[PDB]
């Protein structure tokens, strides 16, 4: 993979700055990266402008463009700004191009190597029963699927900011996408929604989970994000107790249900920030070892490790304050957490060439059969109390 | 312009015999699957045929045996021979590859009646 154009940009900031220069290399494999300085010398699809739609503004600066992606089931908009007009065209213009390329090259290359695939459900299917969210290109809502009864959540976007179910995700823990469809003006995903009630309210009853509690369903995190990272090349960036649920048998279903973008008061829930994200410096497969280092601190301690009601104080604890445990944590749960916690995305645990490996090799993690987690052949410490039943 | 062309349609009499073609100009049929449909009025558009790159061909069962796909990577262009027809297959056909299968582009087709 070479570099197709490389140079500085101011890039928009979502929590801190607002606008952080920063230099920036365009390859001909689409991954269009921002760094710190000029960096001397695995990639991950968050960073592709494949299938990007290009856009240009002058609010609230002038000379900007926006690439806008649609990544799996959410809309995805990366802000630039440059000095003058004609240094915007050349990068649109560049953007436009390495895009153009590879689709040109994908679609040859299916054209060629399809075989027999040659081949040629609505709105009304379904009961509205709950806003779960609303944001800048759509919503999600709790539905019921009328001809069966089952419960499933739709995320409703705009069909005009954008412009798939056999290329799902085969892992257990992640929210698996039913069915993709389209009406005249939206575009429809109906995802599994689990039964067995939020981990946030689970956790919040029971004030604390055990250390082996907490093993468990971290086992169950660390295997759908080595999936995640390794089979799709993704990071899910959005690691949170919030979007951790249940199903009916007690196993982790990770939530697909965010939608817009996060970040005086911010959109979102900053709780569980990594560093390298709040520095707008460039992430990478890390930032999903910190958040699981937040949701596990948060289960084994009954609270946050970095709270203040003021978002700017909390930006400054999780940059600059050292990890605190309470007296009642055991050492290897704070030698795992201090390792995920590690503000150097560079030495935290899981941060290295191996990722997952060296987070399920954690003697915290010792006597996992990994296999078996993967299989859901683990026994769940808590079963909710419940298929179709809306106990929660 | 870069388009598929079917031609070669009208009216024959029952169990005779059509060769339908289809013409691609700016685009290469030998570097794609091609496959024909057929689509009638109160009916969904049905896949027929399609013929690999290496030439493997398929066909769905009503048709089995009464039509081939061949293709002509020289005149890049693909056929379709009907045998023995029937009313049944009364339809308008078409012509296409993957790529444009997916974005529902079609060519004009081409019109057969029994
Ligand atoms: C401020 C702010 C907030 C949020 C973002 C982006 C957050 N996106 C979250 C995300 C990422 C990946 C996926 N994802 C899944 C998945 C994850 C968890 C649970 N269930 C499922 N299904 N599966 C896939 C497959 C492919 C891709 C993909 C990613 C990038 C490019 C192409 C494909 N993603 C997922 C779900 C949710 C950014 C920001 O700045």
């Amino acid at each position: 993979v070479a570099i197709v154009k490389e140079g500085w940009l101011h890039k928009r900031g979502k929590y801190i700055k607002t606008w952080r220069p920063r230099y920036f290399l365009l390859k001909n494999d689409g991954t269009f990266i921002g760094y710190k300085e000029r960096p001397q010398d695995a990639p991950l699809n968050n960073f592709s402008v494949a299938q990007c739609q290009l856009m240009k503004t002058e609010r609230p600066r002038p000379n900007t463009f926006i690439i806008r992606c649609l990544q799996w089931t959410t809309v995805i908009e990366r802000t630039f700004h440059v000095e003058t007009p004609e240094e915007r065209e050349e990068w649109t213009t560049a953007i436009q191009t390495v895009a153009d390329g590879l689709k040109k090259q994908e679609e040859e290359e299916m054209d060629a190597s399809a075989e027999h695939t040659d081949m040629e459900v609505t709105m009304n299917e379904f009961e509205y029963l709950k806003l779960l969210g609303k944001g800048t290109f759509g919503k999600v809502i709790l539905v019921k699927e009328k001809a069966t009864g089952r419960y499933y959540a739709m995320k409703i976007l705009k069909k005009e900011v954008i412009v798939r179910v056999l290329q799902n995700s085969r892992h257990p823990f992640l929210t698996a996408l039913k069915y993709s469809f389209q009406t005249h003006d939206r575009l429809c995903f109906v995802m599994e929604y689990a039964n067995g009630g939020e981990l946030f309210f689970h956790l919040s009853r029971e004030r604390v989970f055990s250390e082996d509690r907490a093993r468990f369903y971290g086992a169950e995190i660390v295997s759908a994000l080595d999936y995640l990272h390794s089979e799709k090349n993704v990071v899910y960036r959005d690691l949170k107790l919030e979007n951790l649920m249940l199903d009916k048998d007690g196993h982790i279903k990770i939530t697909d249900f965010g939608l817009c973008k996060e970040g005086k008061t911010f959109c979102g829930t900053p709780e569980y920030l990594a560093p390298e994200v709040l520095e707008d410096n460039d992430y990478g497969r890390a930032v999903d070892w910190w958040g699981l280092g937040v949701v596990m601190y948060e289960m084994m301690c009954g609270r946050l490790p970095f709270y203040n009601q003021d978002h700017e104080k909390l930006f400054e604890l999780i940059l600059m304050e050292e990890i605190r445990f309470p007296r009642t944590l055991g050492p290897e749960a704070k030698s795992l957490l201090s390792g995920l916690l590690k503000k150097d995305p560079k030495q935290r645990l899981g941060g290295g060439s191996e990722d997952a490996k060296e987070i399920m090799q954690h003697r915290f993690f010792a006597g996992i059969v990994w296999q078996h987690v993967y299989e859901k052949k683990l026994s769940p410490p808590f079963k909710p109390q419940v298929e179709t039943d809306t106990r929660y | 312009q870069v388009q598929l062309q079917e031609s070669g349609g009208g009216l024959v009499q029952a169990g005779g015999s059509l060769r339908l073609s289809c013409a691609a100009s700016g685009i290469d049929v030998r570097i794609k699957t091609m496959a024909w449909y057929r689509q009638a009025p109160g009916k969904q558009r049905e896949l027929l045929a399609s013929v690999l790159v290496s030439g493997s061909t398929n066909y769905a069962d009503p048709v089995k045996g009464r039509f081939t796909i061949s293709r002509d990577n020289a005149k890049n262009t693909v056929y379709l021979q009907m045998n023995k027809l029937i009313p049944d297959d009364t339809a308008v056909y078409y012509c296409n590859t993957y790529g444009r299968l997916r974005r529902d582009v079609w060519g004009p087709g081409t019109q057969v009646t029994v």
